[PDB]
C-alpha cells in the first residue's frame, strides 16, 4: 500500500502472516471451503460429528 | 391540506398533558399533530419491508 | 415568565435583572457566571427543586440567547460584495498557471449564501479558502501541497500590530458574541499588491462571521446538553414517588428536548400548568 | 360565582352524574380550576370529557 506521513507518500511492505489474507478475487471463500474439506478427508473428518 | 407543511405548521403532542385545544382539533386538517420521536433509517426500511 | 419553587422573591427579581443586563456584560455564559449556579442554592432546599430551579433558569437562558442571536445579513452582503471585488480583482490579475487560478475564482465566484446558519458558515469558509489560496498564488509565497493538509485561514502579508489588534477582537468577539465590533479596518494600498488587500478584508468579514456563529454553535451545544442532564437527573428523583400530580410532572418533564421548539414547548407547558405540579415539591 | 362556573362545566360540559362531584374526587378538583379558563370550546362537549377520562387514567397509572 501507499500511506500519508507527514504530509508525503510512503510505501509499506507487511507480509501477509496467514493464507486467507490473500484478495477474494484471487483466493474465494467457496475454495477456503473446498480446501477445508480437503483437510477434512485427509484427517478423517469428512463426514463431522 | 393544500400546501406544502411548514415546521410552524406541525405540532408535537402531550400525552396525558390534558390537551383540551388538541381534543378539540381532533378532526381539523391544517394542524398535524406527531409525537417527539422520529423514525430512524433501520426502523424504515424495516417499516418498509 | 419564569416561576420556579421555594426562593425568595428578591433574588428570583435579581436573576430577571441579571438576564436582562445579558447583551451588555462580557464572556456572557452561566459557564463564565457562576454566581447565578450558586444562587440556585446548594444547601438551601431540597433535590427536587433545585433541579426544577436550575432547568427553568437554563431553559429561560436558552429561550433568550436563541432570541438574541443575531441576523448577520447587514455584514454577510458587506462578505458578498467582498467576494464579488475579489473575484473581479483576480480575474483582473495576471497569474502565471492560469486555470487553476480560474477554478478557484469560480469557486469564490459560487459563494452565495442560502439563510442557513450552519451552511452559512461551511460557504463562509469555503471562500475563505479560496481567497487565501488565490492570495497565496498572487504573492507566490508558497502553498500546501499534500492530500488532506488543504489551505489554512491567515492574514497574508500584514504587519503584527494588525494580526495582534485583530486577534485581541476576535477573541472578543468569541466572549460575546451577541454586540459584533467589525471595526479593525485600517489596510493601505502602499504596500502589498490590491488583490491581497481586498483578500485580507474579505478574510476579516470572513473570521468574524465564523467565530460568531461557531461561538453560538458552542453556546447552544452547552446549553441543550445540560438541559437535557437536569431533567433526566429530575425524572429519576420524581420516579420515586408515585402520584397524580408527580405523575403529570414526569410526563410534561418526559418530552426530549433536543431542538429549540421543544425547548419552548417544554417552557411554555410547565409555565401554563405550574399549579398542578408544584403540589409535588416541598420547599425545604 | 366560583360555584356557579364549576356547576355549569360539570353538568353543561362534562355531562356528569350528581352523584360524583369535585367534593370527593381528587383529579376532578385540580383540573376544574384549568377548564374553567377556557373560556371557548364549551361547544365541544366530548372533548372535555375524553380529556378528563386521560387525566383519571394517568392519575392512577403505575409507570
Amino acid at each position: 500500500t501507499h500511506c500519508q506521513e507527514n504530509s508525503e507518500t510512503v510505501a509499506l511492505c507487511t507480509p501477509r502472516i496467514v493464507i486467507g489474507n490473500l484478495p477474494d478475487g484471487l483466493a474465494p471463500g467457496p475454495f477456503h471451503e473446498l480446501r477445508t474439506w480437503e483437510i477434512m478427508e485427509h484427517m478423517r473428518l469428512r463426514p463431522p460429528p | 391540506d393544500r400546501q406544502p407543511l411548514n415546521p410552524a405548521n406541525i405540532e408535537a403532542r402531550h400525552h396525558g398533558v390534558s390537551d383540551v385545544p388538541r381534543l378539540g382539533a381532533m378532526d381539523a386538517d391544517e394542524p398535524l399533530f406527531v409525537d417527539d420521536y422520529r423514525a430512524t433509517d433501520d426502523e424504515w426500511t424495516l417499516q418498509k419491508v | 415568565s419564569l416561576q420556579f419553587i421555594g426562593l425568595q422573591r428578591r433574588d428570583v427579581v435579581a436573576l430577571v435583572n441579571f438576564l436582562r443586563h445579558l447583551t451588555q456584560k462580557p464572556d456572557v455564559d452561566l459557564e463564565a457566571h457562576p454566581k447565578i449556579l450558586k444562587k440556585c442554592g446548594e444547601k438551601r432546599l431540597h433535590r427536587r427543586t433545585v433541579l426544577f430551579n436550575e432547568l427553568m433558569l437554563w431553559l429561560g437562558y436558552y429561550r433568550e440567547l436563541r432570541f438574541h442571536n443575531p441576523d448577520l445579513s447587514s455584514v454577510l452582503e458587506e462578505f458578498e460584495v467582498r467576494c464579488v471585488a475579489v473575484a473581479r480583482r483576480g480575474y483582473t490579475y495576471p497569474f502565471g498557471d492560469r486555470g487553476k487560478a480560474r477554478d478557484h475564482l469560480a469557486v469564490l465566484d459560487r459563494t452565495e449564501f442560502d439563510t442557513d446558519v450552519r451552511h452559512d458558515a461551511e460557504i463562509v469558509e469555503r471562500a475563505l479558502v479560496s481567497a487565501v489560496i488565490l492570495a497565496k498564488m498572487s504573492v507566490r509565497e508558497t502553498l500546501v501541497t499534500a492530500i488532506g493538509q488543504t489551505e489554512p485561514i491567515a492574514f497574508v502579508h500584514l504587519k503584527d500590530t494588525e494580526v495582534q489588534r485583530i486577534e485581541e477582537n476576535l477573541e472578543g468577539v468569541r466572549r460575546n458574541m451577541f454586540c459584533v465590533k467589525p471595526l479593525d479596518l485600517n489596510l493601505d494600498r502602499h504596500a502589498n499588491t490590491a488583490l491581497v488587500n481586498a483578500v485580507n478584508k474579505l478574510v476579516y468579514t470572513g473570521r468574524l462571521i465564523m467565530n460568531v456563529r461557531r461561538s453560538w454553535e458552542e453556546l447552544e451545544r452547552k446549553c441543550l446538553a445540560r438541559i437535557q442532564e437536569r431533567c433526566k437527573l429530575l425524572v429519576k428523583e420524581l420516579r420515586m414517588c408515585l402520584s397524580f400530580d408527580s405523575n403529570y410532572c414526569r410526563n410534561i418533564l418526559k418530552h426530549a428536548v433536543e431542538n429549540g421548539d421543544s425547548a419552548d414547548t417544554l417552557l411554555e407547558l410547565l409555565i401554563e400548568d405550574f399549579d398542578i405540579y408544584v403540589d409535588s415539591f416541598p420547599q425545604s | 360565582k366560583r360555584d356557579e362556573k364549576h356547576r355549569h362545566v360539570v353538568n353543561v360540559v362534562l355531562e356528569l352524574p350528581t352523584e360524583i362531584s369535585e367534593a370527593t374526587h381528587p383529579v376532578l378538583a385540580t383540573m376544574l380550576s384549568k377548564y374553567t379558563r377556557m373560556s371557548s370550546l364549551f361547544n365541544d362537549k366530548c372533548a372535555f370529557k375524553l380529556d378528563l377520562l386521560r387525566m383519571v387514567a394517568v392519575s392512577r397509572t403505575r409507570r
